[PDB]
């Protein structure tokens, strides 16, 4: 039995640094990088600094691991459930291609897999940090080209401003738990370094809701 | 794998002295570690034993409280610290490694071992003979015996068969019953029955020779046998 | 022309088969569900001297 | 056009020939046969330490060792008999999602949505357990690793095909290609001579891993198969869809011989596997529990209640005196 | 021992003391069936407000007897043994809920100020334990109290729930002023503790890093200060009042004093019970799944 009280000590030694490592992961923040791929997502990953690609950074003393799956091409049915648990999910649209088509305009592509993303039986209780990508290219496109090729149920002024906010409006109506779960839109700024930070802000808010929902006085 | 003794040497009654084994070649802190003794010309005899990660210590109780065992697993060194020395001391020091899982040999690899030169209940086994003289191509058959019968409810025998050629170090053999060693060849066998145990080597070739050793693990502390030297 | 060869070619493959009926396969099944039924540990209990959990 | 007529004709003229010529269904010669009553199993043993959900399990070749992947990223291989931790392995991707022990217990090779199958070897001279070698070349999320021996190896994958290895080499021997969704699971028969996988496009396929030839298909199901195994006899072989049913066929009659369904159940089935009499097929399903199916007259002879989450992964020992089932609650659980 | 007109008092406090255990008795019900029927998994707070339930509930079923006490004719119709039984077992119910309370501001502190992601909901464990050795202090105490007074104690009538001296019994009198003084000490705690919860809640909701649910954060620390306001008012008069009922107890005087002081006794006994029934409807409000679930179902 000297060998086997060398064996139970041993598997306790296993179990200890198993615990360790079990406490260290659960200490970092879980992001999922969704988008249609012409979304630009490739600018966000550039400006965080086969498969499934893992881009890890540090900021303000807080990790994050966000994984990227946009070269899987396979049904996203079988693996999706694996992200259940991931603080966030990052999800990039073009507004540049509202009248550029892939039959049917790449708008609503990235407008219904959102509706696709955001009502998924896996995510109920995650949030999503919404990224408006070619800010300026979007802006100069519709002072020749109306919004109403996209939309044809819009009524305004051809502007940055009414357009984009009618956009931003147009995603958060997919939303259906509108009381489960939130919708973190945000326009991506190219040289201002403000896209982390607000990533940083809305991950925050998220931890801070999830312990407000335990504690049990919110 | 190269486990390398210091400390060795010529020392007076009464004083103390250090033995350091530097492992180089494999995971020191996933290895428990013993420290075996061997008189000269007389046989082996376990020192000391210390777990993974310095938790269960235990001494041979002629020397119990008397060495020190110590653990650098950031820097893989084994110390054994030894307080007083008598004339019995004098020894051959030997530094083994054994890892405890399920199915694992864990008295593998020995040390080079190091010499110590000082100036002027627990289970007994017995081997039948000391010197057997025998020619090369001749199945040979040592047979050893135990006090308590060594089949533990596991249904595992914990009985280890050792060759010390002339001049080299222990090297594992058996390590239950017929359980053969990393890259030993396969002419060695080993059977046997709760106290009465035997080993059969056929086909002897030259370089067989040697001095036998069985051992019992089972409990502390670890007790070996006289030591059956074959002669050619 | 050549896009679904492969495809034909595969599935007249699988017509030359060596068919074994239904029922000449059924009872295979049985034999072996029959002739290794004492020896399974579970479909009939063991007894709790020789069962190691 | 000529290829899809000539297509569907065959398809005709071969379903026609398989419907014709058939004598009867398993349950009518089956019917005479007497129950086995209520497999009562009880958690002998429960494995704690994984921080995650468990997605496989496979048992080891002593019907003793047992390695299980979790998602943290964690290998572990436990004493079934004595709940011990024997190994704890660092997975370079935490997104596993399958794997296995090899026949001889040298070797445990193990992947997921890396797209690698990683293969690393236990009776070193380090005292650890090293990364043997990396298998590259699919372009989807892998499934099914699976021994032949300690130096080969058949992983199926979401490419539609799957890949026989050599990992001497690394270099992908043979592919099997013709699948039309993600092959998401397979099992290896036990004469080494034969496998079948089951894919997303609701249909099975045996397959040979010397010539890499499609040797049979097989369908009946309506949704995305996730588990298969074969009979013991390696005659036969049972499929586990979304549709919540579990289907027998067999190799050589072509046809479905049994189906395994019930109007309760109605989340699908997540693993398969079979008691060594091939007498008990146990199912674990999506909703919390597994199902103990008399694989002869289609009834649930038992219930494995525990499993506060998804049960993910099933195994049955070599000699069947266990059953090990793995579930999303992170707790591995000992049935006898 | 005035006999002294008590006849409105009688009427008040059966009054307030039936409508009390009413309100108590179906809060607790309904919160003990959304903890056991609906929450398959529990925190460190769940269990800890699943035994205030309990504790309240058992206080609850403490009450009737006062009730019927109180409306009969102000005259004890049983035993001593029950009369002792009762009077110790609201009291311990009452300081179990209490001691209770002030670990669920307690942990609620940790777990909302300073908690920066998580503690991996290993907490309960830590939980049951305070739980348990909480409850088992309180039964011994319970047990070697009333068997102290059943037998040692040779004072027996057929008056109970009334004013009595403590010089024949002075353990009792200096318990109950370590009681008062640790309840004290827990109100101390609990009023820094959801103190400092509002204030973080405000800062961080005036702060506004982002638009979504910025006012949930005010609603919280609202109600934080509520829950605060509630307990205050629930509990503080009738143990800045016991300070001179034990005053007054251990020494000789005039019992014109005594009758202001048991009235007094006896509204701060009401204050301090009010609190067994409000206390799940608490939670029930401040819940936002509960209070959105009871407003469709209504
Ligand atoms: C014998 C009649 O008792 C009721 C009452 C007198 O009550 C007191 O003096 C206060 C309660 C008290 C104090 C000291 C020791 C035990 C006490 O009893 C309750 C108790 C039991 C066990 C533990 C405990 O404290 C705990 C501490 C830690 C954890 C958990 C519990 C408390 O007399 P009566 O009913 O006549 O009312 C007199 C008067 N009207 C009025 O209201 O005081």
């Amino acid at each position: 039995s000297a060998e086997d009280k060398a064996a139970v000590e041993r598997s306790k030694m296993i179990d200890r640094n198993l615990r360790e490592d079990g406490e260290k992961a659960a200490r970092e923040v879980k992001l999922l990088l969704l988008g249609a791929g012409e979304s630009g997502k490739s600018t966000i990953v550039k400006q965080m600094k086969t498969g499934i690609v893992e881009t890890h950074f540090t900021f303000k003393d807080l990790h994050f691991k966000m994984f990227d799956v946009g070269g899987q091409r396979s049904e996203r049915k079988k693996w999706i459930h694996c992200f259940e648990g991931v603080t966030a999910i990052i999800f990039c649209v073009a507004l540049s291609d509202y009248d550029l088509v892939l039959e049917m305009n790449r708008m609503h592509e990235s407008m219904k897999l959102f509706d696709s993303i955001c009502n998924n039986k896996w995510f109920t209780d995650t949030s999503i940090i919404l990224f408006l990508n070619k800010k300026d290219l979007f802006e100069e496109k519709i002072k020749k080209s109306p919004l109403t090729i996209c939309y044809p149920e819009y009524a305004g002024s051809n502007t940055y401003e009414e357009a984009a906010a009618y956009i931003q409006c147009q995603f958060e109506d997919l939303n259906k738990r509108k009381d489960t779960k939130e919708i973190y839109t945000h326009f991506t700024c190219a040289t201002d370094t403000k896209n982390v930070q607000f990533v940083f802000d809305a991950v925050t808010d998220v931890i801070i809701k999830n312990n407000l929902k335990d504690c049990g006085l919110f | 794998v190269q486990l390398v003794e210091s400390g060795g040497g010529l020392v007076q009654p009464g004083g103390s002295r250090k033995l350091s084994c530097s492992a180089s070649g494999f995971a020191f802190s996933s290895f428990g570690m013993h420290w075996v003794r061997q008189a000269p010309e007389k046989g082996l005899e376990w020192v000391a034993y210390i777990s993974s990660g310095s938790g269960t210590i235990y001494y041979a109780d002629t020397v119990k409280g008397r060495f020190t065992i110590s653990r650098d697993d950031p820097k893989n060194t084994l110390f054994l610290q030894m307080t007083s020395l008598r004339s019995e001391d004098t020894a051959m020091y030997y530094c083994v490694r054994s890892i405890y899982y399920y199915g694992s040999s864990p008295f593998d690899f020995w040390g080079q071992g190091t010499t110590l030169t000082v100036s002027s209940s627990d289970i007994v086994m017995t081997q039948a003979t000391s010197s057997v003289p025998v020619t090369p191509g001749e199945s040979v058959s040592i047979s050893c015996r135990s006090s308590k019968s060594l089949l533990h409810s596991n249904g595992n025998t914990y009985l280890y068969w050792f060759l010390q050629r002339p001049g080299q170090s222990p090297q594992l053999l058996i390590y239950r019953m017929s359980n053969l060693a990393s890259g030993v060849p396969d002419r060695f066998s080993g059977s046997g029955s709760g106290t009465a145990f035997t080993l059969t080597i056929s086909r002897l070739e030259a370089e067989d020779v040697g001095v036998y050793y069985c051992m019992q693990h089972l409990e502390y502390p670890l007790t070996f046998g006289a030591g059956t030297k074959l002669e050619l | 022309i050549a896009q679904a060869r492969k495809l034909v070619e595969q599935l007249k493959m699988e017509a030359n088969i060596d068919r074994i009926k239904v029922s000449k396969a059924a009872a295979d099944l049985m034999a072996y569900c029959e002739a290794h039924a004492k020896e399974d540990p579970l479909l009939t209990p063991v007894p709790a001297s020789e069962n190691p959990f | 056009d000529q290829l899809r007529q000539e297509a569907e004709q065959l398809k005709n003229q071969i379903r026609d020939a398989r419907k014709a010529c058939a004598d009867a269904t398993l349950s009518q010669i089956t019917n005479n046969i007497d129950p086995v009553g209520r497999i009562q199993m009880r958690t002998r043993r429960t494995l704690r330490g994984h921080l995650a959900k468990i997605y496989a399990m496979h048992w080891g070749t002593d019907s003793r060792l047992l390695v299980s992947a979790s998602q943290d990223g964690k290998l572990i291989i436990w004493d079934s008999y004595t709940t011990n931790k024997v190994h704890a392995i660092p997975l370079r991707s935490s997104w596993v999602m399958t794997c296995a022990y090899a026949p001889s217990g040298n070797y445990v090779a193990c992947g997921g949505l890396d797209n690698i199958c990683s293969i690393y070897n236990l009776k070193t001279r380090e005292g650890n357990v090293r990364v043997s070698r990396e298998l590259a070349g699919h372009t989807g999320y892998l499934s099914c690793c699976r021994f032949l021996d300690d130096n080969q190896i058949v992983t199926s994958s979401g490419d539609t095909t799957c890949a026989l290895w050599d990992i001497e080499t690394g270099q992908q021997t043979t592919t099997f290609t013709g699948h039309t969704g993600d092959v998401m699971s397979l099992s290896l028969a036990p004469d080494t001579r034969l496998f079948v996988s089951g894919a997303c496009d609701a249909s099975a396929k045996l397959w040979d891993v010397r010539e890499g030839m499609c040797r049979q298909t097989f369908t009946g199901h309506e949704s995305d198969i996730n588990a298969i195994c074969f009979f013991p006899n390696g005659n036969a072989f049972a499929t586990g869809s979304d549709d919540a049913t579990c289907r027998l066929f067999d190799l050589r009659a072509d046809q479905e011989l049994m189906t395994y369904s019930h109007d309760n159940i109605i989340c699908g089935i997540t693993s398969v596997s079979f008691s060594k009499s091939g007498r008990l097929l146990l199912a674990g399903y999506d909703d919390f529990n597994c199902n103990v199916w008399d694989a002869l007259k289609a009834d649930r002879a038992g219930v494995l209640a525990g499993h506060d989450n998804r049960v993910s992964c099933l195994g049955v020992t070599d000699d069947g005196m266990a059953v090990a089932t793995g579930s999303w609650d992170s707790f591995l659980k000992i049935w006898n | 021992t005035c006999p002294m007109d008590e006849k409105l008092l009688s009427t008040v406090l059966t009054t307030s003391y039936s409508v009390i255990f009413i309100v108590g008795l179906v809060g607790n019900i309904i919160a003990l069936y959304v903890f056991l029927g609906i929450h398959r998994k529990r925190n460190s707070i769940q269990i800890y407000l699943l035994n205030v339930a309990i504790a309240d509930l058992l206080l609850i079923f403490c009450l009737p007897f006062r009730i019927m006490y109180h409306i009969n004719q102000n005259k004890w119709t049983l035993g001593v043994i029950l009369c002792k039984v009762v009077g110790t077992l609201f009291y311990m119910n009452m300081y179990i809920s209490i001691i209770l309370l002030g670990f669920i501001s307690l942990d609620r502190y940790i777990k909302i100020n300073r908690s920066i992601q998580q503690r991996k909901a290993i907490t309960t464990k830590q939980s049951i334990y305070v739980c348990c050795i909480v409850w088992m202090l309180a039964l011994g105490g319970f047990l070697t109290m009333i068997i102290l007074t059943l037998k040692k104690g040779g004072h027996n009538s057929t008056m109970c729930f009334h004013y009595r001296d403590k010089h024949n019994a002075k353990g009792e009198a200096i318990f109950n002023f370590i009681l008062v003084v640790m309840f004290w000490l827990i109100f101390l705690l609990i009023i820094l503790s959801y103190i400092k919860i509002g204030k973080n809640l405000l800062r961080i909701s005036k702060r506004r890093s982002k638009f979504p649910n910025s006012g949930k954060y005010a609603t919280t620390a609202r109600n934080s200060f509520i829950v605060l306001i509630i307990f205050t008012i629930c509990f503080v008069p009738y143990h800045a009042f016991r300070f001179i009922y034990i005053s007054s107890q251990l020494n000789v005087s005039s019992c014109y004093w005594k009758e202001i002081v048991h009235k007094t006794n006896e509204i701060m006994l009401v204050l301090s019970s009010f609190n067994s029934c409000l206390d799940p409807v608490m939670y029930f409000l401040m819940s936002s799944n509960i209070r959105k679930i009871m407003c469709q179902l209504l």
